[PDB]
């Protein structure tokens, strides 16, 4: 009921005009009838539209000049008017001229001192999908988005300053990354670096940061504008000698590591939501980057960080298939031979030099429980919470696992103090996600990790809704065997002696692995034989060799993206690291500087060799 | 326009109705003014009776689309007459549009087979495009076809 | 045997031709034959032809422009003579000249007064698919489709209306959206509208229906005729204001809403049988239209219905899986231990104050059950039986699952109520398919359930097709086992005591199911071994892996011709949940009008961002102007090319 309102105000404009004598004169080229209407009766011309309009505003946007220029003999003052209010809010008619790219009204506009500051802070110009275009609120910033050089040249000229910013902070360079024809955008950030001849004291205006602290090369890093931020690279390389077909450049290295506490490229990357960013890592200032931090200094640590965590795991099940047991306690086999269990748990003895060394590995677990959550105390306590699951289907989705590991550990660890009967099931989760863990280790040993990549992309997705389908197909049938076999007596096909199990037994069936009931001794009810053979045609003939071919074909849509899927995790794995571990080791990558007398900016030089034979 | 073929008309039919703004069917002097002046320039708005009265066969003041098309028939395409694209174009063209689209060249190639990836065909088509609609032409399709 | 006669009677013509010396002498244009034959002898020129022609008819047939001026002078009222039976009726030799594009004989025989309004009600005339052409009637509409302007011209000036129409009730502009030349008959379209200069009080053309009521507006839609839809859409959308690269438009949504009686069009979209119908809704009025329909107003309502339903299949299991259970009565188990069974289902047991809430529930699901046939009533009663098959392939095909399971429950109430024995085998079939019919709304709640259509897409077709090769190879093994353990004892190798049995044993084997027959420890007999194996390595290595490849390939033909299937059923289920559900809750879509001053007819707007294509509006410009995987994917134009080519 939101946008809904939107349209009814803008069917209320065409109205007025359609009862407004005035208006509908101004609509069109009616030289005659403006004539006179205006200079001989006594009537005002500050009828304000639905939205707050002048008679000049709706022959700027329906875009007739000769009936503006008339109007410019009755006004001496529509041309500071702004329009109303709560969608086109302070927006004078001098916009309306720029967006239509010119009308030789912008000359007649500025000889009646027209004011070029005025900004249009309306509804429908914010940054949102609801609007389909963002041209920021100046007017100097209109004519950049069309590309029209010399109504911009004329802007200029009668002093309007290239350093106005919105609500978002936003300067006239920020509105150029953002908007969608790239390459015909290309020259005005040429041509808005020309006029700022005055070198300020503060920044030569390639350095203002927004409300949310960006500087325009590093928002054309989140966007993925590459050809944008192919042009901007140009500016900051610094090319030495060539030879022959050989060229030893020097990239810059300043705003792209992560020295500073901007995380300056790479922590942006990875954490932005926009899927087409992922492509900056292939251009090559930054692609020579992640090899050198990766093949030097970033894999034996992480090769051997894993090495420790893989003999945490195995200390963990020495220390668990030792368990404190004894024979069953005085109670005899009350139920009738239903209830076979023999063992039951010793309460508090210890008193065997064996268990002297239990007692030392049962404690390498916990304090191995502890430290895990000692370092995710302080990530949920600054990363929100909405903003970690942004964080985490991209390179981090365990990151529950390895906090679930934990917490089962300090149940049981509870479990024994008390020393409580049901401790095995916190024993079997901890287990079975112990070695799920370590599977986060794929990434390294070579290139032949990215099976967790795609079994992740496909748990998700393929498995998730087939499973839907398969959770009515198997209740339906489970619950007709409960009722053709209640009749029967289950000593012989004890498969469905109760409701509960009849599902559980079901499922067995439903991925063709229990061996399928038969007797072949007695009689079996007829109307089983016409179900189960309607069963097997759908379970294991249609559906899941469905889901094979189903399977098949998701598979090579994403061969191509899955490579790519790789080498972005291997960044997240790589500065993550970087981000935990601390200095006077792996130092800050790239050659120092100021030594050779340089700066105290850092570089690296790159060969390649040429081409144009 | 004494003779043409389905793609002139069809083309010529969109650059009509991209070039009519307000779509009444009719071209007139403030219509053809502003879009002449988007593209850089600017005529003295006297030129712009000069550019319709020049070209206007009953001088009502409007030029409809078969003024419109007569004017490109003094305008001719070039001598790009042939016989095979012509037929391999109907083979493509399921609907008849004169605009063969993604969806109708990967339906082809699937008949044929050999396993197109959305992106491989996302890759045949903007560098066959020339002037960037991501569809192609009949004159862009021969093109592809003769030369590289 | 009906092509035959056609064809019979056609080379029966030229035999008339060969013998006659008239014909003969005016299919060609031998003047000196034609001069001496006519006006020396005593002979009538009403020679009739085999399909009866005459030779005024011959001469226009065969293109031949001189013979028949001479014929003029003649022959002064063959011009108004028709042809004769029972393929070409009425047929006059003003329509034959049209069809061949030009003779400048429609000069001269406009000059003899010929009739504009003559009528061909041939049989190879009418709309059907034994023909190749629909021409329809009049010679103005035989003008229409050879697309001759001039000729199309000279014809209004000469009193031929444009409002003639055929049995079928077209007009000629119905006519111009069948032809299958699509563009190059869209300029017709705008001509013909320009001689409605009468405007008449009635309807200005465009407005008339068929004898089934159509507009030539919904005639597009039903035959898909794209282009020529979209070229009637831009009468209809009235612009407003531009800004910069922006545009609002207003669109006219008159035709295209469920409001009126006659569905006008999106009823009349999903009812029909041609692929190429549902490509309408890609088009700008009608996508844009529908996704209103549906995130607002149509999802809530969909979601909110089907939890309704599920919370009745929950209420009926609860009354399944109790049922008033005895033990075994008195007859013990009489056959020899063959016969374990021990309950026999209670008689008239109520009296108990837990199954009195057995008692709510299963009156609840009886019920339902009425209301579900009291919805299908008027349905089964109005739309025919092979015309309920053609609501059914496309968006609804389950609606007898859903009646199916309204005849079991009554089944099992009529069961209980005489209590016979029985009672298991309804109670099956209404559980299992209560269960599957909430398939039905794998539709909603995401698109995560295109599956639903192509699992039907599968059913039929694919595996139906492997059914039968199935059934016969496996009726030959399980009859083949039933031979050799004939002379067995079944103590031992209890598969195949019995034929009936036997059969429903080999299923199991054929689906790798059942274990195998094997014993280890009594010897089975030597023709078993050499079986056996024969049956394996067709059943579980060859036949069944076959059906996965089988299944691999046609996966990926329709995989683009899915989603759209998908993207349509939506529209199904909205206009079937409008019709069927009354108002004063979801209004009548789109913003009304003639508070605005406009009308009656509603409204909506669209905003949309246009592009420059600066390199293109230049040359246009200068017409008017006065005195990366690039290898990869140029390798498959080289591979579009070279498969073309010749070869
Ligand atoms: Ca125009
Ligand atoms: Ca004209
Ligand atoms: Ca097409
Ligand atoms: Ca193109």
């Amino acid at each position: 009921s939101w946008a809904q309102s939107r349209d009814e105000q803008n069917l209320l404009q065409q109205k007025r005009i359609w009862e407004s004598p005035l208006l509908l004169a101004a609509k069109d080229n009616d030289v005659q009838a403006l004539n006179k209407l205006l200079k001989y009766e006594d009537c005002k011309v500050h009828q304000r539209g639905a939205m707050g309009e002048t008679a000049l505003h709706i022959a700027a946007l329906y875009d007739n000049l000769e009936a503006a220029m008339v109007l410019m003999e009755a006004a001496p003052e529509l041309v500071f008017e702004p329009m109303t209010s709560e969608l086109y809010e302070g927006q004078t008619a001098l916009h309306i001229a720029v967006v239509n790219q010119n009308m030789n009204l912008v000359r007649a506009l500025l000889a009646r001192r027209a004011s070029v500051s005025a900004r249009a802070t309306g509804t429908a110009f914010r940054r949102s999908p609801c609007n389909l275009i963002y041209f920021g609120e100046h007017p100097l910033s209109f004519a950049a988005c069309v590309n029209s050089e010399e109504i911009v040249r004329l802007l200029i000229e009668h002093g309007a300053d290239i350093r106005a910013q919105d609500s978002l902070g936003n300067t006239v360079l920020h509105i150029l990354i953002l908007q969608p024809n790239k390459t015909f955008a290309c020259q005005m950030y040429n041509l808005l670096l020309s006029y700022d001849r005055h070198g300020d004291h503060l920044q030569p205006l390639d350095l203002v940061p927004n409300h949310q602290g960006l500087t325009p090369f590093k928002l054309a890093g989140v966007e993925g504008n590459t050809v944008m931020f192919q042009h901007l690279m140009q500016k900051r390389k610094h090319t030495q000698w060539t030879y022959g077909p050989l060229t030893s450049t020097l990239y810059d290295l300043t705003e792209i590591d992560s020295s500073g506490d901007e995380q300056s490229l790479l922590e942006l990357i990875i954490t932005t939501k926009k899927r087409e960013a992922r492509q900056i890592l292939d251009q090559t200032p930054v692609k020579e980057l992640v090899s050198l931090k990766w093949k030097r200094y970033g894999r034996p640590y992480f090769c051997m960080l894993g090495a420790i965590y893989l003999l945490y795991i195995i200390c963990f099940t020495m220390c668990c298939i030792y368990r404190p047991l004894k024979p069953r306690t005085n109670n005899r086999t009350s139920p009738r031979d239903n209830t076979l269990l023999q063992q039951k748990l010793l309460q508090e003895a210890y008193m065997t030099p064996k268990d002297d060394i239990r007692l030392v590995g049962e404690l390498v677990t916990v304090i191995g429980a502890i430290i895990i959550l000692l370092v995710e105390v302080p990530d949920i306590f600054r990363m929100g919470v909405t903003r970690f699951f942004g964080q985490t289907i991209l390179g981090g989705p365990f990151h529950v696992l390895i906090i679930t590991y934990a917490f089962m550990v300090l149940v049981t660890m509870v479990m024994r103090l008390i020393s409580a009967s049901g401790e095995v099931v916190p024993m079997s989760f901890a287990l079975v996600l112990g070695w799920c863990n370590v599977m986060y280790f794929a990434r390294g040993f070579q290139m032949l990790g990215p099976f967790t990549i795609m079994i992740q992309k496909m748990i998700f997705g393929d498995l998730m809704r087939f499973c839907w389908l398969m959770a009515v197909v198997i209740l339906g049938f489970a619950s007709a065997f409960y009722i053709i076999f209640q009749t029967e007596d289950p000593e012989e096909l004890g498969h469905f002696y109760d409701y509960p199990m009849a599902l559980f037994s079901t499922f067995e069936l439903f991925l063709t692995i229990i061996d399928g009931p038969a007797n072949y001794n007695v009689d079996l009810p007829f109307m089983y034989s016409i179900t189960y053979a309607a069963f097997a045609i759908i379970a294991t003939l249609l559906m899941l060799n469905l889901l094979i071919a189903m399977m098949g074909d998701t598979h090579w849509r994403v061969a191509h993206e899955r490579d790519e899927l790789w080498r972005a995790q291997i960044v997240a794995t790589t500065v993550m690291l970087e981000r935990k571990l601390p200095r006077c080791l792996w130092p800050r990558s790239g050659i120092c500087g100021r030594e050779y007398g340089l700066g105290d900016r850092w570089f690296l030089r790159v060969e390649d060799r040429q081409d144009l034979n | 326009a004494d003779q043409l073929t389905e793609e002139q008309i069809a083309e010529f039919k969109e650059a009509f109705s991209l070039f009519d703004k307000d779509g009444d069917g009719t071209i007139t002097t403030k219509e053809l003014g502003t879009v002449m002046r988007s593209l850089g320039q600017n005529p003295t708005e006297a030129e712009l009776q000069d550019m319709i009265n020049e070209v206007d066969a009953d001088g009502n003041g409007t030029i409809d689309f078969p003024e419109f098309l007569t004017m490109m028939a003094r305008k001719m395409k070039d001598t790009d007459s042939e016989e095979e694209i012509r037929e391999a174009f109907r083979v493509f063209d399921k609907d008849g549009n004169g605009y063969i689209s993604a969806a109708e060249l990967r339906h082809v190639m699937t008949n044929l087979g050999e396993k197109l990836t959305d992106e491989e065909v996302d890759e045949m088509i903007r560098e066959a495009d020339i002037d960037g609609d991501g569809q192609v032409n009949y004159e862009e399709f021969v093109q592809m076809m003769t030369a590289k």
